[PDB]
């Protein structure tokens, strides 16, 4: 039951560096090299380097020059990526380990550890309301309405219809950075049920405790 | 650096299908290489150890060939958890490179988008706000092209776009495309224009809008 634990997510500053760790198990921590490698939405996946908790040290790769000097700590069989300048780092970075002696391929991988670097503070997200020119609703048989959620953070906001009864036909998609995380949700129901039946979007900001349930009116 | 190459980010295939990815290391790497399998928000999952070997535990279904500069992974015939991203790395001299990933997707009837527009909230308004909002939604295939166009030319700077991956259940795409400036920007220009380029018409789809006209 070979495992690799790695630590929660965190958000450092657009400045400073960050430790991060893995805890291997299930297997003589010393008898093999732990890797890290980072993964970043646009440059898919990029090996950093390795480090032998019997002592041989490291080997980094190039481009992880300075920003990227691992280090680990026996006795608890437990790795750190230290993370040094920090202000494009943002993603998540893996802890990986081979699997038979001679195969440099990753076996085993810790779940991954996310980090944004950001120098916002917890904010509070404004929602509004998206409906169709001049209230009406549409000119078709189907109507498509909508809530836009921007200028919070930190992630994450969760966002339903209805109070989660009305699931169909929704697309409620992913947040997109810009200072203060901006994203949108769409639903779509038959037109004459509209503004007959009502439609509010509720919108959930854990880390500001704030929650938005905002009605969904004809407008001019 | 050994350059990995995986020629084609996206894959159709079909559940019961044969389907092959291909990866060109750029140099002989003779028979270090890995193949992996990763599905969304979890980490990647070895499934083929010195370019044909597959991991323990992995189905026979999974394959992979080659040996020097040409590598294929194979799955004879698709099931529906095989509809994930695969990557491609050599491990035969350092830095380890891996290839820039393959996502196998579901291949469809073709589906025109639904495009709906929105015009800025009077909320959004009140805080110096303009947002005007896109919706594409349930279309397929995953290429198309959205254009904004105000007052007829088209505007680049401050448009964010969001997608979500292949639904799993109607195999379609959708996407969000947000055009976002100032209140005073905003009422500096009468006509918006959401115009969306996809196969399923000749002409592309267009979704627009006058301030202050219904």
């Amino acid at each position: 039951a070979v495992h690799l634990q790695g630590t929660e997510l965190v958000k450092p500053g657009a400045s400073a560096g960050v430790k991060l760790s893995c805890k291997a198990s299930g297997y003589t921590f010393t008898n093999y090299d732990m890797n890290w490698v980072r993964q970043r939405p646009e440059q898919g996946l990029e090996w950093i380097g390795w480090i032998f908790p019997g002592d041989g040290s490291t080997r980094y790769n190039e481009k992880f020059k300075g920003k990227a000097t691992l280090t680990t700590d026996k006795s608890s069989s437990t790795a750190y990526q230290l993370n040094r300048l920090t202000s494009e780092d943002s993603a998540v970075y893996f802890c990986a380990r081979r699997g038979f002696h001679g195969s440099y391929s990753f076996a085993y991988w810790g779940q991954g550890t996310l980090v944004t670097v950001s120098g916002a503070k917890t904010t509070a997200p404004s929602v509004y309301p998206l409906a169709p020119a001049a209230g009406a609703a549409g000119a078709g048989s189907s109507v498509t309405l909508g809530c836009l959620v921007k200028g919070y953070f930190p992630e994450p906001v969760t966002l339903t219809w209805n109070s989660g009864s009305l699931s169909s036909g929704v697309h409620t998609f992913p947040a997109v950075l810009a200072d203060l995380y901006t994203l949108s949700s769409s639903v779509t129901v038959t037109s004459s049920t509209w503004p007959a039946e009502s439609i509010t979007c509720n919108v959930a900001h854990p880390a500001s405790s704030t929650k938005v349930d905002k009605k969904i009116e004809p407008r001019g | 650096d050994i350059v990995m190459t995986q020629s084609h980010k996206f894959m159709s295939t079909s559940v019961g299908d044969r389907v092959s990815i291909t990866c060109k290391a750029s140099q002989d790497v003779n028979t270090a290489l890995a193949w992996y399998q990763q599905i969304p928000g979890q980490s990647p999952k070895l499934l083929i150890y010195s370019a044909s070997n597959r991991y323990t535990g992995v189905p026979d279904r999974f394959t992979a060939s080659g040996s020097g500069t040409d590598f294929t992974f194979t799955i004879s015939s698709v099931q529906a958890e095989d509809l994930a991203l695969y990557y491609c790395q050599q491990h035969y001299t350092t830095p380890w490179t891996f290839g820039g990933g393959t996502k196998l997707e579901i291949k469809r009837a073709d589906a025109a988008p639904t495009v709906s527009i929105f015009p800025p909230s009077s909320e959004q308004l009140t805080s110096g706000g303009a947002s005007v909002v896109c919706f594409l939604n349930n279309f397929y295939p995953k290429d198309i092209n959205v254009k904004w166009a105000i007052d007829g030319a088209e505007r680049a700077g401050g448009v964010l776009n969001s997608f979500t991956g292949q639904d799993s259940k109607d195999s379609t795409y959708s996407m969000s495309s947000t055009l976002t400036l100032t209140k005073d920007e905003y009422e500096r220009h009468a006509s918006y224009t959401c115009e969306a380029t996809h196969k399923t018409s000749t002409a592309p789809i267009v979704k627009s809008f006058n301030r202050g006209a219904a």
